[PDB]
């Protein structure tokens, strides 16, 4: 049920996200990231995504509507 | 005006290449699909034209379709060479109109046979039988040296329309391209 | 050459709807339709298929109907719907294909190059892989043959599509599946295999039995040339093989030690890590 | 007459026939008939799916009299119950013109249903399949449905947010919807993933596989060189703080394990087929 | 003039799309793109865009609402230079 349950997550994406920046978390799965839409955001995160993945200002995506980094 | 469903067996044996028909078999033969086509289209063009042959491996060249332009471009270059068939142009002629779309035409069919044939009655009663089944009345009108006196065809056809069926019919072969409006002069709607 | 194919789910699957079509006549009426497929390369994609009627006889299995005008409709339908699928060949819901099945290649092989034949199974008994087809072949013999004409087996598979795995393995939920069981699909691997294997055993024994004695034709066909089956027969218990395994098959139980080694102390941190809160917290709570 | 808690009965090759067409036709509004059958006034049935050509509106008819007819002659005739297409990336919700379809098509046949599908929201694991129902504003206040069971009322699911936005009760009313399936589909729809006999036999090799051993326990070494750093370290920093400080480039003590995991299923099978190998054979 | 009057009902219902450059092709349908006046994306061609034509730097053209590769084009048209 588990691995159920990591695939159906992935419906988030479908593509069309936009393109962002992660910029750096403040705790626990919980983050900020300044968009290329100028703006800066305090957002969540996934607990999908490899923390290993991190440091100096990684290319990050984001939901639309959300704004969260996928 | 009546829904039915025409199968003809046009014959490109070897034996229809002669001239006991005064240009030819083949012209012979063809025109008689000329009338047969005018006259179930003057009669219902509801009613469907499908066409098979005798040679070694009996041809749908038409699928059964109402359209008869179709039937008159294959007519043209038979190619009547080979070996006359019988047993199974009936049968292929037979299994065919089982896989008709439209259900309230009765399934018809004329045979030009103008080749030695080598049939036997026990086949003809079976197959004739067979033909009681589906009660698919067919006539028959032979083009050519066909039979000793169509001897195994007006069996197969009494023994098809048997106690009193008289749906079935078979015509002659000995003097040529007889104009088949005046042979079903009185069976012009069922020959 | 073709070599191999790639069937894609939705066909097998749009067969067995149109042999439920005409399924209510029960004892006989063999499912023939279109097989629709790609020309990728030497190996052939099959993508989309469909039906058209056709029926047959008992005896003198030489009448058969395939309708051209409903073939030529339909398909001209599926190409202003699609140009990018096409005509590859045909199938029949046959288990055991038949002497007749030749003359239907033979009489499509106009539409399509080498209109391929898709032999499946409804019912395949055998839990192996069904559905398979053949390419017909000339193959003149030394006997004399005019024509020494049969079909040839042809390597297949099943295609996969972003969408179509999304859809059907969402309808794979309606039963379980360990397709991530770690060690548990090698095993049902073996298994299957061994399984095939005496299967097939059985099947050669049957057929080997038959020829040997009675009634069977004793023909050159096969009857060397699975001799030569036997002249492989690895003698697997001789002088250096011996050396084949034990130098490495304690190769390999190196790493697994190791990695046994290591799994233990893995293991063993827990105990110190838990084994350190629990009482921790238990004399700080008191 | 009356609605009741109505079950949308399917085919499984429609269901894929949806999911292929609104997938090429992804970047738009891909449209198709629905074919089934008229079970009861309590559930449907369909069974066949197709569309046609669109450059929404559809083109000649023409391709509606004769696909039908060559679908009953070949196979048998049927019964058109609805109809289907996309929303690409949508709220799976009636457009304003897929609502003024509903008027034509109810006033045609009763039941005639509305099918929503995008294989965009789409993941492997699970489908984003809907379909709906016109419903009439003259009884806006009267009551629609009865109400007679629970299953399409406090047994089904929940409304979503972005198709509420659009109708969610008006104009229209959510159905339900399964999957039948023949015994015989389903058997050969459960093995389609098996082998031959080949793959369950087959030693892939020695040489790319101690190469590949040999391989792993190399950079493993490496990652029992940082295990012995980190383990050692501890600083008192409280057990979250070192989850805060471990998102960064730190992974010891989780490529550990993973290494052993596939240095064992390796080995394991590797040894394994070769002794069936030689056991069985000779 | 009736003509006239069914040719601007066709070309009522055509409705425009946004430009942009592709940026890199990340995989065989995502794709990562930049609106000409800001911010990037990640997106998908339809089924038979060519996408051997698509490069780093080549232009193309995007759906409004789906927001995805189209039509793409050449080079663009500097109106310091057309004059
Ligand atoms: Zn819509």
């Amino acid at each position: 049920e588990f691995l159920h349950a990591q695939e159906e997550v992935k419906r988030i994406q479908s593509i069309p996200l936009v393109i962002g920046q992660f910029l750096e978390a403040v705790d626990q799965n919980t983050a900020i990231v300044g968009s290329t839409t100028g703006s800066n955001y305090y957002v969540r995160i996934l607990s999908t995504i490899d923390r290993e993945l991190l440091k100096p200002n990684a290319s990050v995506a984001l939901h639309k509507h959300s704004n969260a980094l996928v | 005006m009546v829904l039915e469903s025409t199968m003809v067996c046009v014959d490109n044996s070897e034996y229809m290449r002669n001239g006991d028909f005064l240009p030819t078999r083949l012209q012979a033969q063809q025109d008689a699909v000329n009338i047969v086509c005018h006259s179930k289209t003057r009669s219902n063009p509801e009613n469907n034209v499908g066409l098979i042959t005798l040679a070694n491996d009996c041809e749908v060249l038409t699928t059964l379709t109402p359209d008869t332009g179709r039937i008159l471009s294959k007519l043209h270059t038979v190619q009547p060479k080979g070996k006359i068939t019988f047993c199974t142009g009936i049968r292929v002629a037979h299994l065919a109109l089982k896989h008709r779309q439209g259900k309230n035409h009765k399934m018809r069919i004329i045979a030009f046979v103008g080749s030695p044939v080598e049939d036997n009655e026990k086949d003809l009663v079976k197959l004739a039988k067979r033909l009681k089944k589906e009660k698919v009345n067919v006539d028959i009108i032979n083009f050519g040296e066909e039979e000793v006196n169509t001897e195994k065809l007006t069996a197969f056809v009494n023994t098809l329309n048997g106690k009193d069926g008289t749906g079935s019919h078979l015509v002659t072969v000995p003097p040529g391209p007889s104009l088949a409006d005046a042979l079903i002069s009185s069976p012009i709607l069922a020959g | 050459a073709v070599q191999k194919v790639v069937v894609h789910p939705l066909v097998l699957l749009s067969v067995v709807d149109h042999f439920n079509r005409i399924g209510k006549v029960g004892n006989q009426k063999r499912v023939v339709g279109v097989l629709l497929g790609s020309w990728q390369k030497k190996v052939l994609d099959v993508s989309n298929s469909f039906a058209v009627p056709f029926d047959e006889d008992d005896k003198d299995d030489s009448v058969w109907f395939l309708d051209h005008d409903y073939l030529e409709n339909m398909y001209g339908m599926f190409k202003k719907v699609n140009a990018r699928e096409r005509i590859v060949g045909w199938y029949h819901t046959g288990p055991k294909l038949h002497k007749n099945d030749i003359a239907i290649n033979e009489l499509m092989k106009r539409y399509c190059p080498n209109s391929v034949l898709v032999i499946i199974d409804v019912k395949p008994k055998d839990l192996g892989l069904p559905t398979e087809a053949y390419i017909s072949v000339e193959e003149v013999h030394d006997d004399g043959t005019p024509t020494s004409k049969t079909f040839e087996h042809v390597t297949s598979e099943i295609g996969a599509e972003e969408a179509e795995e999304v859809g059907v393995e969402h309808l794979l939920r309606d039963i379980k599946d360990t397709t991530v069981g770690t060690l548990s699909q090698r095993i049902t691997n073996q298994v299957h295999g061994l399984k095939g294997l005496n299967s097939k055993l059985l099947d050669i024994r049957s057929y080997l039995e038959k020829v040997a004695t009675g009634k069977l034709p004793i023909n050159h066909q096969i009857i060397y040339q699975l001799q030569d089956v036997f002249n492989l027969l690895p003698d697997v218990s001789l002088q250096e093989f011996v050396k084949a395994f034990y130098l490495k098959t304690n190769d390999q139980m190196v790493v697994v030690y190791l990695a046994s080694l290591i799994r233990s102390v893995v293991a063993l941190h827990n105990l110190i890590n838990n084994k350190i809160a629990n009482r921790d917290a238990e004399k700080k709570e008191g | 007459a009356v609605d009741t808690a109505e079950q949308v009965y399917i085919s499984s090759l429609a269901l894929l026939k949806m999911l292929k067409h609104g997938r090429a036709g992804v970047p738009m509004e891909v449209m198709g008939l629905m074919l089934g059958e008229f079970v009861d006034d309590y559930t449907v049935r369909v069974i066949d799916v197709f569309a046609m050509p669109q450059s929404v509106e559809a083109v000649d008819p023409v391709f509606q009299a004769k696909m039908l007819d060559m679908l009953k002659q070949t196979g048998r005739p049927e019964m058109v119950v609805g109809w289907y297409h996309s929303h690409p990336g949508f709220g799976c919700w009636l457009s304003g013109v897929d609502i003024n379809t509903q008027q034509s098509f109810e006033a045609l046949s009763e039941r005639a249903v509305a099918v929503v599908v995008d294989p965009i929201q789409s993941v492997k694991g699970k489908v984003v399949i809907d379909a709906f129902r016109l419903i009439n504003a003259n009884m806006m206040v009267l009551g629609h449905e009865p109400r007679q069971t629970t299953s399409n009322l406090g047994h089904l699911n929940k409304p979503s947010i972005q198709a509420l936005i659009h109708g969610l009760n008006r104009h229209y009313y959510s159905i339900t919807i399964n999957y039948r399936k023949n015994e015989l589909e389903q058997k050969m729809l459960l093995n389609l993933h098996k082998k031959s006999w080949m793959e369950g036999l087959t030693l892939q090799d020695y040489s790319e596989h101690c190469k590949h051993n040999e391989s792993v326990v190399k950079e493993m070494l490496e990652l029992a060189k940082n295990y012995n750093k980190a383990v050692e370290e501890e600083d008192k920093m409280t057990p979250e703080q070192l989850a805060i400080k471990n998102v960064g480039k730190q992974d010891p003590k989780r490529h550990l394990e993973e290494h052993v995991d596939v240095l064992m299923t390796s080995n394991i099978v590797q040894c394994l087929a070769a002794m069936l190998d030689t056991v069985v054979f000779k | 003039q009736y003509e006239k009057s069914e040719n601007d009902l066709k070309a009522l219902q055509s409705v425009g799309q946004i430009v942009g450059e592709v940026l890199k092709q990340l995989t065989e349908e995502k794709f990562i793109v930049k609106a000409t006046n800001g911010p990037r994306y990640v997106v998908g061609c339809r089924r038979q865009l060519d996408k051997s034509k698509l490069k780093p730097g080549t232009r193309v053209a995007l759906d409004m609402t789906t927001l995805t590769i189209m039509r793409y084009l050449p080079r663009e048209v500097d109106p310091l230079v057309y004059n």
